[PDB]
């Protein structure tokens, strides 16, 4: 029950070096073991690359617990056993930096109207329907357009090389925040009219699924 | 970001009008002895604009308001010269020392009192500022 | 000739055993024959899951009186004959729990609409047409976004499984109550936009057909 | 050059014996030949179920008078004999009852638009245009929600039950009487919204053709 | 360069015996000759059933100078001798009465849009057009629907019928007389609504061209 | 046809209250002498609008007011009460000898005034009428 | 061509009411001795219409207001029946020496003063023109 | 359907507050000689809806002020502890014995005076009601 | 940089005798040979019919200086050589009179939106677009219908021909003229309302192209 | 509950500003014998939004106002430096212990009189709560 | 973060003879090595007509030193070596002058939208799209019509031959500055309407893509 001014938005620049996971358990909160600790820390993100589970890869994942052999992942739920076979193994890097968009105007979405397949049968009359997939979600963001800005760059080489980049959106009303990844399109020609400010458009597509992490827990 | 927007704007109008006399606000001002024409300065605070959602960068508009103020049984070409010449020095796309003139040279109906008579010419300022 | 405002919303969340019944009559107010009394009391929810009469299957009813071989349904009507043969066996469950969703803004819903077969004969010259079967509906629901509250994950694993629930609409003015059972669909994509409440999305869809009873009657 | 402010509506609930007759001549008012007088009295409404004569098949008449013998028919002209071949016989029952619809908020209809043919002929230039049938007329109606009405019933099993229905409207303002028949559409789920009423759909499709006669000749 | 404020609306009800012209010659204003006098008179409309030439075919014309033999018409030019070829011969009958439609609310038309012809040539690249035919005219009338009104029969049956019908239109600001012939199609299902008039609608389609007189001409 | 609906209306109106102390237009008249409740009667002239396109068929809209009058001090439930009455004599669709009330029965706010109290209770009648 | 539907107006109106007592266009009347009722006549000037792109053909529009006073406490049913000849009298549709009436026969509420009462009547009338 | 509802919001009011003092239509009262906090009681007369096309289903609304007065110099803080409780104990869905809270609990913002402050609460009651 | 108000329109009504030229040049002010003088002088226009050079088929120009055997045009650049070869012949005629339509309303036309094809490669990612030719133009004028207007007759008999005519436009605002050519059509059914004047509609169609000239160089 | 938003604000004001000399609601206050700036506590009451179907969860939106007054021939500047001080302070989405301000920092054109100028700023604070 | 107004647009006129580079490196600002300098200068334009390299092919750059061999671009980033294999050689030409649009009222675009691929696989659910490639853009330029203005011919003659032309944008306020090049359409169809200026039309296609310059470094 809040309002989502204030929001802010930050996107992935760099990554570290890949980590696989031997071997993971299925609980509320999953731990892994490693083969070694690496540079990892508390509260810092990570990124699935590919994995054995389908629903779990291309996620974004928040560290728990750190030990030499074990860290803790949470924001997913594993209770389920069926959905997530026992004898999985995990692999995934870590984001090294963050980088913050000026002033953004406003946010946009499409999709996600879930589809009904209509079937009559001849024994009946009234017609029932049955739900089916869903539509693909694609998030489009607009701000200010500057010509000097450092981000240009990134975004340009981003939106050449097509690969799988992760964004993080904070809101300080409710004190969540949201993970998710998906594919990065820039658009760089500016709105030009008369009486107002220019700017371009930036729209995010998805590959996993929002993932809520408290802002307290996150750090 | 309001002080310095007047601030400009006055050190501006003062400096390209020192001598000529003149009014400015809040200040008791006597009118010259003979009668003849000056200049009045009035300020009017206009809206302040939030352009993002995370309320971070914001505009502030000001309007300036210069009035030349004539007496009565004197004619009016001479007031419509210096009303255009004014609005001629105040163009479009000034650059001031901390925002610009969003749009000016605009002259607007005479005001007519039988002490003596008024003509305005108004324009607007801008200050557009990032919160980091 | 009543005002809806001041309704509110409950959803099945936990039912029991199933209950077995070897034979029902067909009158205004139906009886049926159970081996055990179990069990059920005065003033619960019962769900039917499958029944050789095909019109009742799929149906949400509420007990009026309880033997220890009689159990008495009302909501139904069985004074026909020939729609509902005699010699129909019965199975049911019983709803043990409720949970109502956080305050809703707006309700909606699509479908009714009868179609029509129209044909024109060579004979005479006046077009006339035949009433046909009735469109699918389905009932859309608004409400606000909450990370903290619980029943996001039981819809989550209902949505998962498929599973038909009931649901449960009461109207304080005109003292009804609305039955109804369905599949869920549970949409959790905030809509963020500047200065008003972010909701959520929840879908029902409809296997039966809406029953009208007396509130005080129920309880 | 009159209002319909005021306008009532009432529905047909139960047909007497079928009765036959064996002769009718054909002129402005009608005279039929009957077996026996039966029930038939001064101003009741009769609904004809078939005939030999095609056109008057399907509609609703008002007798005019009575003997035991002989029966008049008002509402329908039968000057014209090419149309109305000698050697016709009636078949229609009486109406016994009639029932009227609670508040009715608003009134609709559909079709009527008359399509047209076009033939364009080689040896001249300008196109000309012929007409052709009418689309079909489709009446709906829109009145309060209740749940005691006591209609409901009679309304839920016509609609089973598919039977022809008469349909009967009284303006008092110019003192008309508007007759007609055809299949009725119900619907019962409320259109719920914030702050204003709830309605309910009822639809009436059309058979034969509207019937004019004054109200002080009916009654 | 006027205003059409009470302009009247006729149409034909009756028409006498069929007259027959033998020969008729071209000018400005044609002269015919007849067998016989007949009961033509001074300024009574005639409307032409069949002829040999092509273009006059379903016209109304209006009588300039009667006499025993010879017969004038106006209305119509036949200058031209190669579109009006000589030894032409005239039948035509002549409108009895006339009948005037209840105060008419509002008049509406649809058609005339000239259809184009669009070739492209390789020799070329600049595309042009040719004309071609013209869409079909369609006139569409609304007028207080009346239940008493003695004229919903002979509407009714010159739309069973389906034979052609003259309709006179008269503008007194303008002085002028607009005539013409086409089908008429009557609807008779009134548009009910809430605090206003209800009507009905009269279109009728067009056989001919138009004809344009004066009013102290035709009387 | 405008006198007609006067007349009518008047008639109506008179013949339900032949007795209770009222006042008509452009009559002088004294209120009672112990300060009792009396009628107050009006008439407004409204817009007529042409239907047809050759100006033939008419109409004539009419609003009558009907006023209420009350000492202060004296409370206001009969002063309600007779409002309620008036209301339900003068029903929707009642039919005049000239015309029809095309809507009824509306009772408004009370006017107050330190010297007594007014409540007004406002319809409307309509003739349709044809030229030839 | 503005003046000469005036005159047309002015003497159609002068024509049919030659003998009973009426006011003119700013001459000096007195109102009659007995207070029996007098006519009172007005003129108001409408827009001119543009009616082309080579603005050549012209339309002129006019208002004409006559009006009805009769003393206080003399009731209003004589002054609602000599409205009325005067709305019938002036019907639509009739064509004057230069113009004609646009739309006629209207009568508007009653403004009431304490020395003596008026009823309005008022319609419009049209020319149309070419100018090459 | 108008004089039960305010005979039904009187009943509800007064049976709440049977002690503290008040005042009510157009009876003489007189403020305390203490000048303390009294209530004020207001009714106001909204429209009448027609629900159907047969004209036989209405509904009426009406709206209840009821106003806490307060002397100058004494704070507001007890006035809005009073409206707090007024607006607590009519809260919407309360089903009078005639009709029912259409909608309830609200205050808007306090008129000002220099020799008493009052503060109003509004709320507004509905009945339906079907003519056989 | 100015305004459209005021402007007349002209229609070319009849031409003279058939002028044949034999030879002429190409520069920026043409001068071609003729082989007589004729009733050619100064300010008067000129159609040509036929000719060699396919760009300049069906213009209207001007003549500037006049001779017995060489006349000047003014209003097309013959500057280039390779789309106007050498030895191209003309055929003219001279537009003996004009007519003006009496006060016009609207002004409009329609087309000219250039066409683009897209072409998409294997190679590239960027798709780009080719132009290509134009859609034709057509111009409709609507203007106060009359009665007793004689140039209805002189476009009805134009309408019937199809012969290609000249149309003329003065812009006093601006002192330009405009000058071009094309196919007419015309419409005589008026658009009857309540309270405002009626109009016709007239069109014309584009062969060639727009010519531009100063009106005091043509007179 | 609306009490405690105007007791939320007037904490955070009166924490803000104890020692500078300010006027609050209904206390009859001087000014300083200096005449020095003072500022002047007020309080705007909005509406109160349903915003369920349930009529369960609503919200309070209000308006609080600043006035900042000085006196005449004193210059500008300086206020405006001060009320740009407040509004920063009172900046966008502050947590109030109750509610919280929906949005803050608006600074309006300034009204001006012959014996003291005044300058007003102003905020909204929303409250959204859930009847259980 | 700036404001649009007070822009300029220029388009090419004229190019100077072709320059051959016969090698140019890869760095953030290109040097490549040419025979003679030619008429180049210090801040001048050059499009570049054909190259090996194939996304730098029709491109406007600028240069930053000049030499005798030694030739300095900016514009284009080669900091990337994949996308720019060695070797490469260099065409480009010298834009000589430039011209001005009168007063230009509006500027208008199109394109840009980004298709999606959206593919559905049996294994999984839910739906995922991917990007594919961008529509192709238009820019559309509105200005006063004036009929002596000597840009007309120019403006002609460059459409009527179709060779791909530079466009220069100039913003004052952010002081950056806009290149491209496309095909020139220019449309001499006055929109003649009443009491405002009359314009014509002047659209750009693209070719290439749009590069920013600072105005400093330009001049």
């Amino acid at each position: 029950m809040h309002l989502p001014n204030g929001a802010q938005i930050f996107v992935e620049t760099s990554r570290g070096e890949e980590i696989e996971a031997t071997a993971v358990t299925n609980e509320k909160n999953p731990v892994a073991t490693v083969a070694s600790k690496g540079d990892l820390a508390k509260g810092d993100y990570v990124i699935v690359t590919q994995s054995t589970w389908a629903k779990m890869v291309s996620r974004v994942l928040i560290v728990t617990d750190a030990q030499e052999t074990s860290i803790t992942l949470a924001g997913i739920d594993t209770s389920d056993t069926l959905v997530f076979p026992a004898g999985g193994t995990m692999s995934f890097a870590k984001i090294t930096g963050w980088t913050e968009i000026p002033c953004v105007q406003e946010i946009g979405q499409d999709g996600g109207e879930q589809q009904y397949y209509t079937y009559q049968c001849l024994s009946d009359d009234k017609e029932q329907q049955i739900p089916t997939f869903k539509s693909a979600i694609s998030l489009t963001y607009t701000f200010a357009h500057e010509f000097d800005n450092p981000i240009y760059q990134i975004l340009r080489k981003l939106d050449s090389s097509g690969q799988v980049t992760a964004v993080r959106m904070y809101v300080p009303k409710a004190s969540e925040m949201r993970m998710w990844a998906g594919i990065l399109s820039f658009n760089d020609i500016p709105s030009t009219q008369v009486n107002e400010m220019e700017t371009v458009e930036l729209a995010v597509s998805l590959k996993g699924d929002f993932t809520f992490i408290s802002s307290t827990l996150a750090s | 970001m309001h002080y310095e927007l007047s601030a400009a704007a006055r050190a501006a109008f003062l400096s390209k009008y020192r001598d000529f006399p003149h009014y400015m606000e809040n200040r008791n001002f006597t009118p010259p002895k003979d009668g003849g024409m000056w200049l009045r300065f009035n300020y009017i605070e206009g809206d302040t604009l939030y352009l993002s959602i995370d309320r971070k960068c914001k505009s502030y508009i000001a309007i300036v308001q210069i009035g030349v103020v004539f007496p009565p049984g004197s004619g009016v070409d001479e007031a419509r010269l210096k009303a255009k010449e004014i609005a001629d020095f105040f163009k479009d796309g000034k650059m001031l020392n901390v925002g610009y003139i969003f749009e000016g040279a605009i002259v607007h109906q005479i005001v007519k009192h039988e002490s003596g008579w008024m003509i305005p010419v108004r324009f607007t300022v801008r200050v557009d500022t990032k919160e980091t």
